[PDB]
RNA sequence: AGCCAGGAUGUUGGCUUAGAAGCAGCCAUCAUUUAAAGAAAGCGUAAUAGCUCACUGGUCGAGUCGGCCUGCGCGGAAGAU
């Protein structure tokens, strides 16, 4: 799974997840998967989403991943009272905003591109949509 | 060869613009020349239906306003984030 | 001359008048007593030489009399030896062997004419130069 | 006939040709000895007891990759 | 019958109808394709 | 969309030909008219035949097919006096 090699700190404050997103246009290939909801994506769902749609074309075309987990979400161990320090980091998420370009790919025909993204989307906890590169 | 129906908008602002796009119409701006810019309002539905063509971005766009029709070019499209609509277009008066 | 119930459209070898592996299914299906049928087969079998495949149509009348209108080499099997080799395919676009002319095939289209009268002399030759394409053979004149 | 042959092919059988006499449809084929095991128990299970067969030897022909790898103990 | 909360038209002849308010899919050819509750 | 005529198939086309006969799937993707016909999806099947499907030849005679953006509803929905 995807994870930051050598980041500065061990833990990070929780932080609200407001506003909109910056990645909006299908900037690399031709067919992308823009997100419509507002949540967060851990690395395991990041790995699983690509895997399902990589084997949907089985080799075909280039596939770009536009989101990377930065936020080191922690969890406390069970039967441990509150306080006593911040818990250890268990998994890494990437906070998703509305109108964010997720997984993007190229080199595939359109009808199976919408099919491959449909196989990927059901693995996501965010409602997404299938978007296409416009000019400019 | 596309033609645009439009008119001059008044009383602009943040909430004013938000009031527009919840009424199937959206604002814009026309600038470029030895004159003042023109904050022009134009129909949302019509131009969104025709932005799919490549000639919407590679042609001297014929926007008519108060009878006076001008030839402009499309600079940028500030579109809506996740809804398939759009928020603003910049028309440089070429 | 009935319908398709007893109508079998296949055969391979003239000289081998005995039920061959592909004519097996064909024969057994309609209980064809090939032995006396071989004597009727060998009236026209002797007119053609061996080495070029021959099909047959089979017609069984209502009163157990069963007859046939046999053939001469049709579309595929004649164009193959015209190229010199019976096979060499599985890769039409991926292989390129030989170049054959249509004027020489205009003569053998007339031999297919008395055999399997396929429409429009050159357009059947075009139908069958695609069987050459399907056999991985190039054709140019 | 078709059923017997489908099952011949199934037991790695070479259906070959479909001959015919008067009341019967005779089909001769080549079958491995390893898949001969209990054949008439499976023959008349598919032919309502109205069929028969007789096994004869031809040759120790080729054993394919799945059949060659099996018996190696 | 499969009580699947999602129902997909699994074939060509599989038709989707609303019996008693409940969405039901039936098939003329394959009785394994019958399902409801979607 | 149906109803009758049908399916306009050269080509049993290679191949692997034991058959893969559009109907194993790799492939050429040729061509016949250029009024109804892809060298082909699908169960069915050993393989043809097959009924169909794509397409309606003509019968009737009017509106119709599927997505898009959304308003409000259904199902998803099982707990203990």
């Amino acid at each position: 799974m995807l994870q930051p090699k050598r980041t500065k700190f061990r833990k990070m404050h929780k932080g609200r997840n407001r506003g909109l997103a910056q990645g909006t246009d299908v900037s690399f290939g031709s067919f992308g998967l823009k997100a419509v909801g507002r949540g967060r994506l851990t690395a395991r769902q990041i790995e699983a989403a690509r895997r399902a749609m990589t084997r949907a074309v089985k080799r075909q075309g280039k596939i770009w991943i536009r989101v990377f987990p930065d936020k080191p979400i922690t969890e406390k161990p069970l039967a441990v009272r509150m306080g006593k320090g911040k818990g250890n980091v268990e998994y890494w998420v990437a906070l998703i905003q509305p109108g964010k370009v997720l997984y993007e790919m190229d080199g595939v025909p359109e009808e199976l591109a919408r099919e491959a993204f449909k196989l990927a989307a059901a693995k996501l906890p965010i409602k997404t949509t299938f978007v296409t590169k416009t000019v400019m | 060869m596309f033609t645009i129906n439009a008119e001059v908008r008044k009383e602009q602002g943040k909430g004013a613009s938000r009031r527009l796009r919840a009424a199937n119409k959206f604002p814009a701006i026309i600038y470029g020349g030895k004159e003042a810019p023109l904050a022009i309002e134009l129909d949302h539905d019509k131009v969104m239906n025709m932005q799919a063509k490549a000639e919407f971005y590679s042609e001297v766009l014929t926007i008519v306003v108060d009878g006076k029709e001008i030839k402009v070019k499309a600079q940028d499209v500030q579109r809506h984030p996740y809804k398939p609509k759009l928020q603003h277009i910049d028309f440089v008066r070429a | 001359a009935k319908k398709v119930q007893a109508y079998v459209k296949l055969q391979v070898a003239a000289g081998m008048a005995n039920p061959s592996p592909p004519v097996g299914p064909a024969l057994g299906q309609q209980g064809v007593n090939i032995m006396e049928f071989c004597k009727a087969f060998n009236a026209k079998t002797d007119s053609i030489e061996k080495g070029l495949p021959i099909p047959v149509v089979i017609t069984v009348y209502a009163d157990r009399s069963f007859t046939f209108v046999t053939k001469t080499p049709p579309a595929a099997v004649l164009l193959k030896k015209a190229a010199g080799i019976k096979s060499g395919s599985g890769k039409p676009n991926k292989d390129k062997v030989g170049k054959i002319s249509r004027a020489q095939l205009q003569e053998i289209a007339q031999t297919k004419a008395a055999d399997m009268t396929g429409a429009d002399i050159e357009a059947m030759t075009r139908s069958i130069e695609g069987t050459a394409r399907s056999m991985g053979l190039v054709v140019e004149d | 006939t078709g059923d017997v042959i489908g099952d011949l092919s199934r037991r790695r059988g070479m259906l070959k040709g479909q001959e015919s006499e008067v009341t019967g449809v005779k089909i001769h084929a080549e079958v491995p000895l390893s898949e001969m095991f209990g054949y008439a128990t499976q023959l008349r299970s598919l032919t309502k007891g109205r069929a028969s067969y007789t096994m004869e030897f031809l040759k120790y022909d080729e054993a394919p990759s799945n059949v060659a790898q099996a018996v190696i103990e | 019958m499969k009580v699947r909360a999602s129902v997909k038209k699994l074939c060509r002849n599989c038709k989707i109808v609303k019996r008693d308010g409940v969405i039901r899919v039936i098939c003329s050819a394959e009785p394994k394709h019958k399902q409801r509750q979607g």
